[PDB]
């Protein structure tokens, strides 16, 4: 009788890009808007 | 109107007028501050 250990899943993480970058600042948020849709891409990937 | 109701917000997030069955993260909730606070030291003498 022998064991075989296999990972199946890992931790499901989510990151509010706009809060990691601009915690609660609205100047920084308005300034990050001009980078387009990077944050949406990142959140989409992590959700997948 | 993206801020009328959750369904409209989902429609804006997906950028569509039809939403398939599922669960979508549309925004981030966070508590807003109730009031502001200032705590400076009790100093009175003006700088010379």
């Amino acid at each position: 009788v022998t064991t075989e250990i296999l990972p199946v899943s890992m931790t499901k993480t989510s990151v509010d890009c706009t809060m990691y970058i601009c915690g609660d600042s609205t100047e920084c948020s308005n300034l990050l808007l001009q980078y387009g849709s990077f944050c949406t891409q990142l959140n989409r990937a992590l959700t997948g | 109107d993206c801020a009328l109701d959750p369904l409209s917000e989902t429609k804006c997030t997906l950028k569509s007028f039809t939403v398939e069955k599922g669960i979508y993260q549309t925004s981030n909730f966070r508590v807003q501050p109730t009031e502001s606070i200032v705590r400076f030291p009790n100093i009175t003498n003006l700088c010379p």
